[PDB]
RNA sequence: AAAUUGAAGAGUUUGAUCAUGGCUCAGAUUGAACGCUGGCGGCAGGCCUAACACAUGCAAGUCGAACGGUAACAGGAAGAAGCUUGCUUCUUUGCUGACGAGUGGCGGACGGGUGAGUAAUGUCUGGGAAACUGCCUGAUGGAGGGGGAUAACUACUGGAAACGGUAGCUAAUACCGCAUAACGUCGCAAGACCAAAGAGGGGGACCUUCGGGCCUCUUGCCAUCGGAUGUGCCCAGAUGGGAUUAGCUAGUAGGUGGGGUAACGGCUCACCUAGGCGACGAUCCCUAGCUGGUCUGAGAGGAUGACCAGCCACACUGGAACUGAGACACGGUCCAGACUCCUACGGGAGGCAGCAGUGGGGAAUAUUGCACAAUGGGCGCAAGCCUGAUGCAGCCAUGCCGCGUG
RNA sequence: CCCGCAGAAGAAGCACCGGCUAACUCCGUGCCAGCAGCCGCGGUAAUACGGAGGGUGCAAGCGUUAAUCGGAAUUACUGGGC
């Protein structure tokens, strides 16, 4: 199936997760259909902590995709913020 | 092999194999009989063979042993031949 | 063989200690060899009747190498000399194969075997591999080998 | 690494003062500047074009206390930027923290300023920065810690910097022992003794 | 709407099949001199209506036969 | 606004000169090696050679909410027995929690490794029609009633072992009928035909043998049309050297009819035609995994494919097929070969180019480490289990980069 | 990542110096021993061999070798000739 999962980027002790729509059968950093946004658990308070394109999330879920736990909590938090 | 699952899988695959062998054997027996009737030229016998064969392919395709398209092709070609006869 | 074994505290210093020990040993051994060679080259200008036999030796354990080499070197005579080119512990490998093939020598395996890499060079080369498992028979055959050269 | 050796020998080779001393005594009272170092320093040989370009480059590099690779990186960055490369690289070199803090008058020599910096004695914008090669931005504020505010060498520095010429793009308050770097200079505010063309043609081979 | 290519007959010997040359005219990569290249294709035709020397129109189709993946559409001009 | 601003020569043939012409040097860069020397830190990188051979440890499991069940540990129950009368051995009970082995379900076709082979069976780009697809999702409905086996187990019984053979032996979402059948299949129509499986949670009243019935909820199963995803098939162009390699081809090129495949097709056979490709380079020989890119260069260009990412192929060598939604399958099966090992010589076992590691080759390249805390993956309702992927650590001036030795 | 302690205290080598090409003098040998990328040094006046003093360039690195491009318009389409 297609799902939205977190892909790790950046450097040691410096994580940067892309939010990715991809087949579950590929690797963590493997092929994917579309990049949707990003999250950074290290960034300082003067910089944006996260960004997601909610419309595409809705579109793909309607198509039939599934959401992981961390991504789901992320959408929950952003919806709380806005 | 080395892993438990490999051994168990081989053991059950053997069973699946002999069962499939038997069912496919019945399948070919029936198509052979209907083909022989078709070459014979007796329309009544051909129709009778077609009607005894017809449920069998559908049942075996239902269980997945042969995909639906193969059964459909067989039935359509055989009825085309029987109409060639008459 | 026989060297003292000690546990050491730290990691980095051991490598330097071992390499420093190796450098001086290499220096000294080369020093003796080239001292002898430089001193005696022109003394070797004269010649005489000498029967030399060259052997290359592979043995299973360190002490076995020592013993076999010691026996062969003590067996040397003023006119009959058994000059071992070089010996080491382990299997008969391509270094030994091409070494014995290069010089007029023989590969002797004492409780050790050959390997495919040396095997190919040997079959192409027609080098002689002599196999023995008892010290006595080895001494007997090598004694025959050197004694056959005379006259 | 740095150049830790004798200092006046650099000036003698280059043939002109490099301000590598405090200034309590005139440079001539310390060394025979006109003669080059070495036993054959009396002679004046011919210097070819490549020689003079190399001497100019070496003069700049020694005056700002920069090693070779760092200077190469500076030149590359200046080439990448817009405008006349000489102007840009001159701005780049003057953008170092050591040159600025010396130029603000908090030290006797660039070496002394660097030794102060490396020992966490300064803040920019209230943030302690010990890295010498840090590059400063306009409107940044530089100050000394109160902990090292008591240093007598800093005190005497505040005085001996007075007899020097003071810059135009900088503002300094001895009352609060701090400074503001209003804006970056162009080529004009610096010495005409620096010929940038030779450096440009040298590296651009 | 259908993509269609136009070409020259060169072989009507094959049964219910013809051979057509498509001439294309393109520049050279580095030299820039304009060359004239040709592609030969096998086309299916069902009444053998074509003749050598004609110029016809053909289009893509399923693999009706091995090495026969294009179909005749309309005969543009006749030989002779 | 922005996203480019780019171009140096010198030495050397002669008594001396101009020219032509070869040679040598100054610059960048590397998966580098060796010599001398050696403080710290941050990020990266580390068998290019024998696709040579491998000791040892680990690298693929999970579900008692599918099932017959107690192999172990625990709790309860009779009170066995004891017994200090309210404390402790064995006396048991699938009774409960759980769970060794077994059937059954899903997963080992992904993740990882390597570049031996291939001049196209590949790849890159742009188009296309005759196709299927588990887990995910939309809709419409369906879910009645039976039958005979088997593992486990029990009692025997061969072999050195691997591994067996016989008899009794029980259940299920295992297996197989029958009913029912349209929007599905075939058919011009008329007509003809096709499916299945339950489990768990809680409960008032009523039945009630308390076996549970009965109500409700969740989750499973069957059919058909859709979506999303993956994969299969075809076309045009592009993709090394050698013309001291000029002709190649008979299922070969077409056509008719059968057969086969999920699908079109000489994919396969019978017959008929005598064709097809080639100087716009066929056939043949040598070499080679490709690409997004990397280095160099003012540019056009030249060389190259280490690391990251997409595609292809391979798993001791050669050949074949089953199971399966999907393989002609690294840690699956069968046959042949070589090689290594065990033996009662009667016969057997093996496959690191997975992570460490050893031998060997070489100028040359590391630890037989910690943890599933995070990302991601398989199984489950979930708790949870597994993961040498991955996170982190150890060695190495291999490189870029910052600092000090006042 | 921060604070305290003591002490200049625990820490600099490599290559080159005749022209190309930045930087010279003496001693030791005497076409020998040797150097070398090229022209070429050495037969008792060696800035070119060895040692020393001085100097030049890099720097926790410095050199030699291997290899690709540039210099090469020396395959010349941009850009060569008979
Ligand atoms: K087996
Ligand atoms: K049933
Ligand atoms: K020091
Ligand atoms: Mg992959
Ligand atoms: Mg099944
Ligand atoms: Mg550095
Ligand atoms: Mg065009
Ligand atoms: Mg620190
Ligand atoms: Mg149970
Ligand atoms: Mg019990
Ligand atoms: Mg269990
Ligand atoms: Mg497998
Ligand atoms: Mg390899
Ligand atoms: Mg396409
Ligand atoms: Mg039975
Ligand atoms: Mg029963
Ligand atoms: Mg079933
Ligand atoms: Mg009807
Ligand atoms: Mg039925
Ligand atoms: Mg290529
Ligand atoms: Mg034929
Ligand atoms: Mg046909
Ligand atoms: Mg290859
Ligand atoms: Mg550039
Ligand atoms: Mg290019
Ligand atoms: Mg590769
Ligand atoms: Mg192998
Ligand atoms: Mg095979
Ligand atoms: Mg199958
Ligand atoms: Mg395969
Ligand atoms: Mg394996
Ligand atoms: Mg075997
Ligand atoms: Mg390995
Ligand atoms: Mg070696
Ligand atoms: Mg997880
Ligand atoms: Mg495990
Ligand atoms: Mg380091
Ligand atoms: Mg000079
Ligand atoms: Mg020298
Ligand atoms: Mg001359
Ligand atoms: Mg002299
Ligand atoms: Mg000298
Ligand atoms: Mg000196
Ligand atoms: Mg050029
Ligand atoms: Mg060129
Ligand atoms: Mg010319």
């Amino acid at each position: 199936m297609v799902t939205i999962r977190l892909a790790r980027h950046g450097a040691k002790k410096r994580p940067f997760y892309q939010v990715v729509v991809a087949d579950s059968r590929n690797a963590r950093n493997g092929r994917f259909i579309e990049r949707v946004g990003f999250f950074n658990p290290i960034a300082s308070e003067k910089e944006e902590g996260t960004r997601l394109d909610l419309d595409r999330i809705a579109h793909w879920v309607g198509q039939g995709a599934t959401i992981s736990d961390r991504v789901a909590a992320l959408i929950k938090e952003v919806n709380k913020a806005a | 092999a080395n892993i438990k699952s490999a051994k168990k899988r081989a053991i059950q695959s053997e069973k699946a194999r002999k069962h499939n062998a038997s069912r496919r054997s019945m399948m070919r027996t029936f198509i052979k009989k209907v083909y022989a009737a078709i070459e014979a030229g007796d329309k009544a016998a051909a129709q009778k063979a077609f009607n005894e064969m017809q449920p069998i392919v559908d049942r075996q395709a239902a269980k997945g042993l042969i995909h639906k398209n193969k059964a459909a092709r067989h039935k359509a070609n055989l009825t085309a031949q029987i109409n060639k006869l008459a | 063989a026989g060297d003292e074994v000690t546990v050491v505290r730290d990691e980095k210093k051991a490598r330097e200690v071992a390499l420093y020990r190796q450098g001086k040993f290499r220096e000294v051994k080369l020093a003796r060899q080239q001292k002898s060679k430089l001193e005696n080259m022109f003394a070797n200008m004269t010649e005489g009747e000498v029967h030399e036999v060259n052997i290359v030796l592979k043995a299973d354990v360190q002490g076995s190498v020592e013993a076999i080499s010691d026996s062969l070197l003590k067996l040397s005579t003023d006119e009959v000399k058994v000059k071992i080119i070089g010996s080491g512990v382990g299997g008969i490998t391509e270094t030994d194969a091409t070494l014995a093939a290069a010089s007029n020598a023989i590969l002797v395996g004492f409780n050790v075997r050959a390997d495919a890499s040396a095997r190919k060079v040997i079959e192409a080369e027609s080098l002689d591999l002599r196999y023995y498992s008892v010290i006595y028979n080895l001494i007997d055959e090598v004694k025959a080998a050197m004694s056959g050269m005379l006259s | 690494a740095r150049y830790l050796g004798p200092k006046l020998k650099l000036s003698r080779r280059e043939g002109t003062d490099l301000f590598l001393k405090s200034g309590v005594r005139a440079i001539d009272t310390k060394c025979k500047i006109e003669q080059a170092p070495g036993q054959h320093g009396a002679r004046k040989p011919r210097l070819s074009d490549y020689g003079v370009q190399l001497r100019e480059k070496q003069k700049v590099r020694r005056i700002y206390g920069v090693l070779e690779r760092q200077f190469r990186n500076y030149y590359k960055e200046a080439a990448r930027l817009k405008g006349n490369t000489g102007e840009n690289l001159l701005a780049l070199l003057e953008g170092r923290l050591d040159n600025v803090v010396y130029r603000m008058g908090f030290g006797a020599t660039r070496a002394e300023a660097r030794q102060l910096v490396s020992h966490k004695a300064i803040m920019v914008n209230g943030r302690v920065v010990n890295i010498a090669s840090y590059q400063v931005s306009p409107n940044d504020v530089v100050s000394i810690r109160e902990k090292a505010k008591k240093q007598s060498r800093v005190k005497a520095a505040l005085e001996l910097a007075e007899q020097r010429e003071k810059p135009t793009w900088l503002e300094v308050d001895a009352g609060k022992m701090e400074g503001t770097f209003k804006r970056k200079p162009e080529r004009s505010d610096l010495s005409a003794d620096i010929n940038e063309h030779l450096i440009v043609e040298l590296y651009s081979k | 709407k259908i993509r269609t290519l136009q070409g020259r007959v060169v072989s009507d010997k094959m049964e219910k099949s013809i051979v057509v040359a498509i001439e294309r005219f393109v520049k050279h990569p580095i030299y820039g001199k304009f060359i004239k290249r040709t592609t030969k294709l096998h086309v299916h035709d069902e009444n053998n209506e074509c003749g050598i020397g004609d110029v016809v129109e053909i289009r893509e189709c399923r693999p009706l036969s091995k090495t026969k993946s294009w179909t005749l559409v309309r005969v543009v001009e006749k030989a002779v």
